[PDB]
């Protein structure tokens, strides 16, 4: 029971969370793309960067 | 030179001068309005002074109530407004000039600003650009090269600092546009 | 072959993939989260994470670990280096995060099993036969049970995911919204709730099936 709870509890969260975090990349995303105009993540910097 | 003369006139008048220093809190930890009595650190010592009154020219910025207003517009801010070598910001129809705006990094050139040249050459120039969305005389023309992109373009028109000085001194000043 | 080959091979797309530049821009979004939105200095980013936006990044991507889940993983970065360097290191780069989503994540894209086999523990079946939960025993149960949840969280949530509020959450404020969602908590949500029902309102995705017989 308490497992089928925290089931139901991790995907109400994570939703949340989520959309959150996709819309604020939204807004960001010019700033974002800016910011990957600059420098690069560590991967994608060594190689493509 | 001449700011050693400037330095002996302030000898003269008495004004009290105090480089290095940093600003400690004007009534401490009490009630700040009015000041009262100010504190300044240094390399060594402590420092008070009495202060009737206190006078702002520490940092020019945006202003905060606009910087704010900019970032709920969620135009690109980088601590200073972004821009191309042609005014436009992320929005098509958003456009802006003056030492408020900055390149983006790919130009490599955040040292070099609509800060560092004449004001008239940049409202005269940007003006020509809008113009030519208004102007049905001239031809519409198109969008910038990224070839353009590539560059900021060398403006020439020289900025202008002028100031009188204690001891009634006049000053003035004139730049090719530098870091 | 060598390197994240084989891992970028495990991401659709691998390093060109749509969901490839998805996930690295929550990377930086979730480092001015860190620097924080409003600043008036120049923005700096660099390689790196702080630990609590993990958790964050890892949602974002669409991965749904408990608390219980965090706080392994947190244990995992912290001490995994710990014996060698004698140290705590809380900064994380890509290449290993990305290490972490592809093992913590379920063993493919997420699936409908386990939200039917709650629902089938903790429902009675309905008039339609479904395992279906009331609205307010399974709003009740929510709190009490499983990890707690305060009320005013769960409103908050509830709301958020009708999208009641203003969106985002992280920079203009709201307090106008939270009346309206006492109210929704009735008009919103119906009497009897179902899988079919939690997971429309949970799920755009349509999870497809995935497939495997080339996989050696």
């Amino acid at each position: 029971i308490e497992m089928a709870v925290i089931y139901l509890q991790k995907l109400l969260r994570g939703r949340v969370v989520q959309n959150m975090m996709f819309e604020g990349k939204e807004k960001r995303l010019e700033l974002i793309l800016e910011l990957r105009t600059s420098h690069a993540l560590q991967e994608d910097d060594k190689l493509v960067k | 030179d001449v700011e050693s003369a400037v330095e002996d006139a302030l000898s003269a008048a008495g004004v009290t001068v105090f480089h290095d220093a940093l600003l400690a809190q004007w009534n401490h930890g009490q009630h700040p309005d009015p000041i009262y009595n100010a504190c300044f650190t240094t390399s060594t010592k402590p420092i008070r002074l009495e202060c009737s009154a206190f006078f702002s020219f520490y940092k020019k910025n945006v202003d905060y109530e606009t910087f704010k207003a900019f970032n709920d517009a969620c135009l690109v801010y980088d601590g200073r407004l972004v821009i191309d070598t042609t005014f436009h910001t992320n929005d098509i129809a958003i456009r802006a000039a003056g030492s408020l705006t900055k390149f983006s990094n790919r130009y490599y050139s955040n040292e070099w600003t609509h800060s560092n040249f004449s004001s008239k050459e940049i409202g005269f120039q940007l003006a020509a650009a809008m113009l030519s969305l208004f102007d049905p005389t001239l031809e519409p023309v198109t969008e910038p090269p990224a070839d353009l992109d590539r560059l900021i373009p060398m403006y020439k028109g020289a900025k202008i600092q002028g100031g009188i000085l204690p001891g009634s001194y006049h000053y003035l000043h004139i730049s090719k546009p530098a870091i | 072959g060598e390197d994240l080959t084989p891992f970028y091979g495990l991401v659709s797309g691998g390093r060109e993939g749509k969901f490839y530049r998805e996930l690295e821009d929550y990377f930086y979004y979730s480092q001015i989260r860190s620097q924080g939105i409003d600043t008036m200095e120049t923005r700096q980013v660099s390689e790196h994470i702080c630990l609590s936006e993990l958790p964050f990044v890892m949602r974002a991507i669409g991965f749904y670990p408990s608390e219980e889940k965090i706080e392994d993983m947190f244990n995992e970065i912290k001490f995994s280096e710990y014996v060698e360097t004698g140290k705590l290191i809380d900064k994380i780069n890509l290449p290993d995060f990305l290490k972490v989503y592809l093992n913590h994540r379920p063993p493919f894209g997420n699936t409908m099993d386990g939200i039917q086999n709650s629902f089938n523990v903790l429902g009675y079946t309905n008039s339609e036969g479904k395992k279906a939960i009331r609205r307010e025993d399974f709003l009740n149960l929510l709190l009490t049970k499983g990890e707690h949840m305060t009320e005013e969280e769960m409103i908050d949530c509830f709301s958020t995911l009708f999208g009641l509020t203003p969106e985002g959450w992280k920079s203009e404020p709201a307090a106008t919204c939270i009346n309206g969602p006492e109210i929704c908590l009735q008009k919103e949500l119906p009497e009897e709730i179902t899988a079919e029902i939690f997971t429309t309102e949970i799920l755009g995705l349509t999870l497809s099936d995935s497939s495997e017989q080339l996989i050696q």
